[PDB]
């Protein structure tokens, strides 16, 4: 094939991810704006986030395939600063270009990078403080996530619902959520609009004018495969062998429709007192109307159109048995729930399982029928539940908004990386790189972007003061009385995804196709 | 396609958008709009005067077009009319700000100088209330208020039609404070003028109708998408046309086959079969004879709105109907609807969702245009319900509100200042409007709007008082708006702009 | 996608391409007026004079090209004269606005401008009307002969017209309360009372078969029973087509009479259901025809539909396409039959009819292109007088109130403008036009034609118009020209309506994507 051997290889490779970068400096603050993504069969979506924008649409670049691994493990993590992980790296080809430019060895800038890293990781002990386990200190914190990754507006209606959330742990010691994630988008008159409930919400509820709406001491029978068939848990078709094999299968399926509703009313005597009690039927698939009469005089309240997934969470929001069939196996297969009760709001009827022997498992109620908000206000569920829980894991959170950015790079003063210099060349591009974010902001902003960025390092260099860039005016400002902090856990992994492949550019001289 | 660069989505594309938003509801909407002929995908010229319609019908690539589309499907749901006054305020309010980018100012600056100014203006919006008036039981109350809104879709029989939409909306629901979300279904028929067009409660089958009443007391109904033909419970027979000589057994064997249909629709209770395909000749003739009501040959969107309202879905086949499949009707009656005989049924408030409307004109496009006018009065009704407060008619609202949103951004000084001074400046596009809707210049118009100080009250309609331009009174008028219903209208397009305006670029793999 | 263009650059593509559709309809209308030819598809050329006719005939290529053709219709279906005038009016509407929106000035005050000069129009025209069919006579049956005549001395004739004025005149009487064309339909022949025409009151038949026995048949009754039947009769009725066979000599003789029994069992069907004379759409067999011959009774293949559609509305009957009768009331029966061969053609007569509602002429000119100006002389007079019964309000034709109307609209933008002297003036310039085209079609300087009648105009009347078969000014009412009132006012308001449309519209969006 075609070879390309030279450094215009190199020169081809450090451009595109540059111009990539600078297409995502539009994003990343609350000053930063929105990108307006649409797919291939088109769909209006309105995302800041890093990997959304990455991940899904971009255009031919093999810088394109090479910042997609690093920020998918970025993703892995942290799952929080995948907009931030981009803007270091794109100003780490500028300032290194600068020397090549002038003609040195791209190996030479290479290992300056690793002892770049490895005094600012040292560094990152000392700027971090140790931060509680408060909710108003996860309020701070997660108010200012979600600016730098999400819109303010979006940050104010969600600073109370995502702290409460992840706070329902007994200290489980995960840095991202698994169970609090679940999602009930909803058709609203408001775009914008959220609402918290502890628990495991049902996508749909259900009601017969005989149905109840409230009920305590719910013991669940959670119920699946339905009344046609009996003691199933899975669909299956019908016989074709002989002609005969398909008439004498649907005449018996309303007889067991018969017999499976009879098994539920009977352990609802026995179980639930005569009605004294709250007893609730999750079914996955449709009820029959036959059914629906039999349950509901009861004082039944039945449930359709499951999800398989909500059967899962629904196990350990009851914390007890949950099963998927009809019939009586036992009576200590059913799970407790002290409360479940069925809200209607909108055109949809939503069932609400409570008082959960594991608060494991909440779910934010998402409103809008706009999709382009509901996919928007989606979007900025995900990333706050995952960044604040990586704060809650963390004891000690960084101060940020690029405050440490000053910090390092007056820290990163030179002869002390003095071997032959060529330490002295990689982290001199490397402080060149930590300023991106106080020169992304006040861009964004006014108080132009260098002209302040000094004011920041004259100020910093006073009583050692961290400073940092107004993410409204761009003026200079403390970062800690006002508390813009990032995450540490966003903070500790940059360091090391963004040094691993900007080695792996300067190790790529040669491109084949 | 559909995604570019070289600034384009930022300061190009927005401005684009506009344009399509320009000369929609420019003159196309005011006290009179002027109207637009669209073609759809099927062949027919349609004019339109309300903003929704054209804009579904209109297909667009431009993603910065899709937005204000959605909010203006709010501004339905939410509002009805003023989806039109969506447009052009969100049209003048994102091309003001490229001037403000070519000072040099960022996209999200000018974004916080609309935030902070729209929750200025939704405060001063309580203090833009004059002459609040309500009663939901008097149709000459009604009608005076949902004049403007039929004025905004029409040209012609303002207080011919005024009337008929304040009497259904009333008497279909006289327990009004909790009004339905439609109660509305048109009769488009085709005939006589627009005179003829009249309302008839509950839902109407204009088209063919057999047989006659069995009973008048119920109207229970076994609503079927299937034709009668020979369709049984057991093996569903056709018209027998490969055989002459079984053509004629089929035909000997219709009328007692059609008896085995019609005792097992009645006898599970029904006095009206809907039949949306085919009846045979002898199931025609039985059916006479067994005195059962069939109405042939409804379309799709006729059942459509029959299955909404009765609660009862079609039927693929004949059979004993279930519960679920029933509808119920208070009565059915043979009685002229616009002085033609079609059958007629009876929705009280125990049956609900519908008081028809029949529009009757020499030209459907016509019975169009009365379409698009009655589609906003049921949802201002129920706007009614919602709030009595009035707010004086379009243009004359914005200028008060101009003056003091530009006090108020000098009293904030920023770069959010420079934006506040254009977010007055978004308002004016209304008088800018109405200007062009008479074809008359805008900024003189501007400085008598400005000059009066009473404003508030003060705007040219649609008149020969827009020949030569000189201000009135909208209010004694007749021209209204309201409380809740400028205020989402204000909400929802300044939403949906600075959304708009805070796109990027767009790479698509 | 989805074609859309907004604004002035599409509205003076609106405005234009009307124009030049409208240059056809603009150009018609009359005996010195025009009379068409187009070639359609396959190659089918028609020749009319109705665009209404041929605005359905040809193809649309603009929503302007579609804004014609229903205005046309409106104007059609009406009167069916003066189809093209209102199609000629809406686009001259738009020629002299065409400046005014090509400089910007472009109001939308143009529309109002339309509707408030057509209350001026429409009223004036009507407080100028008089009702004819009270105030000048009180049998006005005489008065609608000097109508007639007049209306036959304009496209050919000059002295057959004393000869068909009452019969123009019996004949409209009689179809009072309708207007069909299929009900006055005039027969063609050479060779029968040479110039002269003659009406009959009951349903003549053009097309009938012969040549297989007529001289063999009774070709009269007097209590005919009519089938009105649509259904083929064979020379001989056939046998199977498979499995079918000849010689041995055992079924032999009997399948060539098997071939011949059943066709005279279904003609049997039709003599004792009842049919003394019967009739076919389809071609009766020369072997069948004889057969009716048998019977003694009279009948005729390869009939024209529209004969038959005469039949069922003046003996109340029906047609058929079956074999067998179950009424009378379906059949057409009269009371007197009779087959009059007239220019060497088979006429079927039926006269002594129940109802006797349809008349029909049976036209000899001189010739046989003679002959078709002649049948279109006489249906002038039969469009014109159905239409003066109509409305009593009659003024006079020829354009003759349009140049007084003009003169008197520009004497309202002498008197009303703020700036609307440039449209009424505009209005009033277009009124004019029509009958300067009625006398570009023919032929002749209006310029001097026009001039002459308003300052006659001046004076007083505003009857003065143009006699186009010699091109002079004319009292067109004391010449005799006339047209009902309501017509014009019906014209008025249909151009006002469609140019209404252009002006409010400066976007056209094709949404399936041409």
């Amino acid at each position: 094939a075609e070879v390309a051997r030279a450094q215009a290889a190199l020169a081809v490779n450090i451009s595109a991810a540059r111009g990539l970068q600078d297409v995502l400096r539009t994003n990343l603050g609350p000053k930063g704006t929105m990108k307006m993504l649409v797919s291939g069969a088109g769909d209006i979506k309105l995302t800041k986030d890093g990997n959304v924008l990455l991940h899904e649409m971009q255009i031919q670049h093999p810088t394109a395939s090479l910042i997609a691994k690093v920020a998918t493990a970025q993703d892995d993590i942290t799952g929080d600063g995948t907009t931030s992980n981009v803007l270091i790296i794109g100003e780490l080809l500028k300032q290194a270009d600068l020397y090549i430019s002038e003609g040195l060895h791209p190996r030479i800038i290479t290992e300056g990078f690793e002892a770049a890293k490895e005094k600012a990781l040292q560094f990152l002990e000392e700027v971090k403080v140790s931060r509680e386990m408060d909710r108003e200190t996860l309020i701070d914190v997660a108010r200012t996530s979600l600016r730098t990754k999400v819109h303010a507006e979006l940050a104010d209606v969600l600073t109370e619902a995502v702290v409460d959330s992840i706070l329902a742990i007994k200290k489980q010691d995960e840095p991202i959520d698994l169970f609090m994630i679940e999602i009930m988008e909803m058709k609203h008159k408001s775009e914008t609009d959220t609402s918290l409930i502890r628990g495991l919400v049902l996508d749909h509820g259900a009601r017969h004018p005989d149905m109840k709406k409230r009920v305590e001491d719910a013991y669940i029978l959670t119920c699946n495969v339905s009344l046609e068939y009996e003691k199933t848990e899975v669909n299956s078709g019908f016989f074709y062998k002989s002609a005969e094999e398909r008439e004498k299968l649907v005449k018996a399926e309303r007889k067991f429709i018969e017999d499976r509703v009879k098994k539920i009313i009977e352990l609802k005597r026995k179980v639930c007192g005569d009605s004294d009690k709250g007893f609730v039927v999750i079914n996955q698939k449709g009820i029959d109307p036959f059914s629906l009469d039999a349950l509901s005089k009861e004082g039944i309240v039945a449930l359709r159109r499951a999800k398989r997934r909500n059967m899962e969470r629904l196990t350990l929001a009851c914390g007890g048995v949950a099963l998927n069939s009809f019939d009586d196996l036992s009576p200590d297969c059913l799970g407790h729930a002290g409360l479940v009760y069925e809200y209607t709001l909108g055109e949809e009827k939503f069932t609400f399982i409570e008082k959960c022997n594991n608060p494991r498992s909440v779910t934010l109620l998402i409103k809008g029928p706009n999709k382009h908000t509901l996919t928007q206000i989606k979007d900025a569920v995900r990333d706050g539940l995952r960044a604040v829980k990586n704060a809650i894991d963390d004891g000690c959170v960084v101060p940020g908004a690029g405050a440490v950015e000053v910090a390092m790079a007056e820290a990163l003063i030179k002869h002390k990386p003095s071997v032959k210099g060529r330490a002295q060349l990689g982290v001199q591009a490397f402080a060149d790189a930590l300023l991106i974010i106080p020169k992304v902001l006040a861009q964004n902003s006014g108080f132009d972007l260098q002209e302040t960025l000094v004011k920041i390092q004259a100020e910093h260099s006073e009583s050692g003061q961290l400073v940092g860039v107004d993410l409204n005016t761009g003026e200079p400002m403390v970062a800690a009385e006002v508390g813009v902090w990032d995450n540490y856990c966003v903070k500790k992994q940059l360091l090391h995804s963004c040094t691993v492949i900007a080695t792996n550019i300067l190790l790529v001289d040669e491109i084949m196709r | 396609a559909k995604h570019f660069s070289g600034l384009e989505e930022a300061v190009y594309r927005n401005i684009q958008a506009c344009k399509e938003l320009a000369q929609t509801t420019r003159t196309a909407y005011g006290p009179n709009g002027m109207n637009k002929m669209v073609i759809n995908h099927l062949e027919k010229l349609f004019v339109t005067n309300d903003a929704a319609t054209i804009l579904r019908e209109l297909e667009v690539q431009h993603p910065a077009a899709k937005m204000i589309v959605m909010a203006s499907h709010m501004q339905e749901q939410e509002v009805g009319d003023g989806t039109n006054f969506v447009l052009v305020f969100a049209g003048a309010l994102l091309e003001l700000a490229e001037e403000l980018l070519r000072i040099g100012l960022s996209v999200s600056e000018v974004i916080e100088g609309y935030e902070i100014a729209c929750r200025k203006a939704h405060e001063i919006l309580p203090n833009l209330v004059c002459c609040s008036a309500k009663n939901l039981r008097d149709i000459d109350e009604v009608s005076s208020l949902l004049r403007t809104s039929i004025m905004s879709k029409q040209y012609g029989n303002e207080v011919f039609l005024a009337k008929l939409i304040a009497q259904a909306c009333v008497s279909i629901f006289p327990d009004s404070g909790h009004f339905n979300v439609d109660n509305i279904r048109v009769c488009k028929i085709l005939g006589s003028g627009i005179s003829s067009s009249s309302v008839l409660h509950g839902m109407v089958f204009k088209k063919e109708t057999e047989g006659d009443v069995t009973s008048v007391k119920d109207a229970k109904i076994a609503v079927y998408s299937c034709p009668f033909d020979g369709m049984i419970t057991e093996t569903k027979g056709t018209v027998l046309i490969k055989t002459a000589e079984e053509l004629m057994n089929f035909s000997k064997g219709e009328e007692n086959l059609m008896d085995a249909q019609v005792k097992a629709i009645a006898d599970t209770g029904a006095n009206v079969v809907v039949t949306g395909g085919k009846v045979a000749d002898m199931a025609l003739h039985y059916a006479n004879k067994y005195n059962i009501m069939l109405v042939r040959l409804n379309s799709k969107w006729d059942l459509r709105r029959l299955c909404k309202t009765v609660g009862a879905t079609a039927l693929p086949r004949l059979t004993p109907p279930v519960l679920e499949e029933m509808g119920h009707c208070d009565s059915v009656y043979l009685s002229e609807v616009g002085d033609t005989q079609v059958v007629v049924f009876k929705h009280e408030k125990e049956d609900g969702a519908i008081s028809t409307i029949v529009l009757r004109g020499s030209t459907d496009n016509l019975m169009d245009d009365i379409e698009r006018a009655v589609d906003d009065g049921v949802n201002t009704f129920k706007v009614l319900t919602r709030d009595k407060r009035l707010v004086p008619g379009g243009g004359a609202t914005e200028i008060e509100l101009a003056k003091q949103i530009t006090s108020y951004g000098e009293t904030c000084p920023g770069l959010e200042q420079y934006a506040i001074k254009k977010f007055a400046e978004a308002f004016e596009a209304i008088p800018r409007a109405l200007a062009e809707n008479s074809g008359v210049k805008a900024n003189e118009v501007i400085s008598k709007l400005y000059a009066v100080h009473q404003e508030g009250n003060k705007n040219v309609g649609l008149d020969i008082e827009a020949e030569v331009p000189a201000v009135k009174d909208m209010l004694e008028a007749g021209i209204l708006d309201t409380y809740l219903g400028k205020y989402w209208a204000i909400k929802l397009a300044t939403n949906a702009a600075v959304t708009v305006l805070r796109v990027d670029q767009i790479i698509m793999a | 996608g989805t074609d859309s263009s907004q604004g002035i650059p599409q509205l003076v593509s609106n405005i234009s391409a009307c124009q030049v559709i409208a240059e056809a309809v603009r150009t018609t209308l009359g005996p010195r007026g025009m009379d068409k030819l187009i070639v359609d598809g396959r190659g089918k050329a028609t020749i009319s004079n109705d665009g209404a006719t041929i605005l359905k005939l040809l193809d649309v290529v603009h929503p302007a090209a579609k804004t014609l053709v229903d205005i046309a219709k409106s104007q059609d279906a009406e009167v069916g004269d003066g189809t093209t005038s209102v199609t000629l009016l809406a686009a001259e509407f738009l020629k002299q606005v065409k400046p005014y929106v090509e400089e910007g000035l472009h109001p939308q005050i143009i529309i109002r401008a339309f509707r408030t000069a057509t209350q001026l129009a429409v009223n004036k025209i009507k407080e100028i009307a008089v009702t004819v069919k009270k105030a000048d006579k009180v049998e006005q049956r005489k008065l609608l002969e000097k109508c007639a005549m007049t209306a036959l001395s304009s496209k050919l004739i000059s002295q057959q017209k004393a000869f068909f004025a009452k019969m123009v005149v019996d004949a409209v009487m009689m179809l009072d309360d309708l207007l069909q064309l299929k009900m006055i339909g005039i027969k063609k022949v050479q060779g029968g009372a040479l110039e002269d025409s003659q009406l009959v009151a009951g349903v003549a038949f053009k097309k009938t078969f012969s040549y297989a026995g007529f001289e063999m048949q009774p070709k009269k009754y007097h209590n005919p029973k009519i089938a009105l039947l649509n259904v083929e009769l064979e020379l001989k009725a056939e046998k199977d087509n498979a499995e079918i066979r000849v010689h041995t000599v055992e079924d032999y003789q009997a399948i060539v009479d098997a071939e011949w029994n059943i066709l005279y069992d279904k003609l049997e069907k039709i003599h004792h259901s009842g049919a003394k004379v019967v009739l076919s759409k389809l071609p009766i067999g020369d072997v069948a025809t004889q057969y009716f011959a048998d019977r003694d009774m009279f009948c005729a293949g390869r009939v024209p539909e529209e004969d038959l559609k005469r039949t069922m509305m003046a003996c109340g009957g029906s047609i058929q396409t079956s074999v067998n009768a179950l009424s009378a009331d379906v059949l057409g029966r009269c009371q007197v039959f009779e087959e009059t061969q007239i220019g060497g053609e088979r006429y079927n007569f039926f006269t002594g009819c129940p109802k006797a509602k349809t008349c029909t002429f049976i036209l000899r000119g001189g010739a046989e292109q003679f002959m078709e100006e002649t049948e279109r002389s006489l249906h002038d007079a039969i469009m014109i007088v159905r239409r003066a019964i109509k409305n009593d309000s009659v003024v006079a034709g020829g354009g003759a109130i349009e140049m007084e109307l003009s003169k008197y609209l520009r004497d309202y933008s002498r008197t009303i403008p703020g700036k609307q002297q440039l449209l009424i003036g505009a209005y009033a310039k277009a009124l004019e036009i029509i009958p300067r085209q009625l006398c570009d079609n023919a032929g002749f300087d209006a310029t001097n034609i026009l001039n002459k009648l308003r300052a006659r105009h001046a004076q007083g009347g505003t009857w003065y118009g143009v006699d186009i078969n010699n091109e002079d000014i004319a009292d067109n009412f004391e010449a005799f020209v006339w047209e009902p009132a309501m017509v014009r006012i019906n014209a008025l308001t249909a151009a006002s309506e469609a140019a209404c449309l252009i002006v409010s519209v400066d976007e056209t969006i094709k949404n399936p994507r041409s």
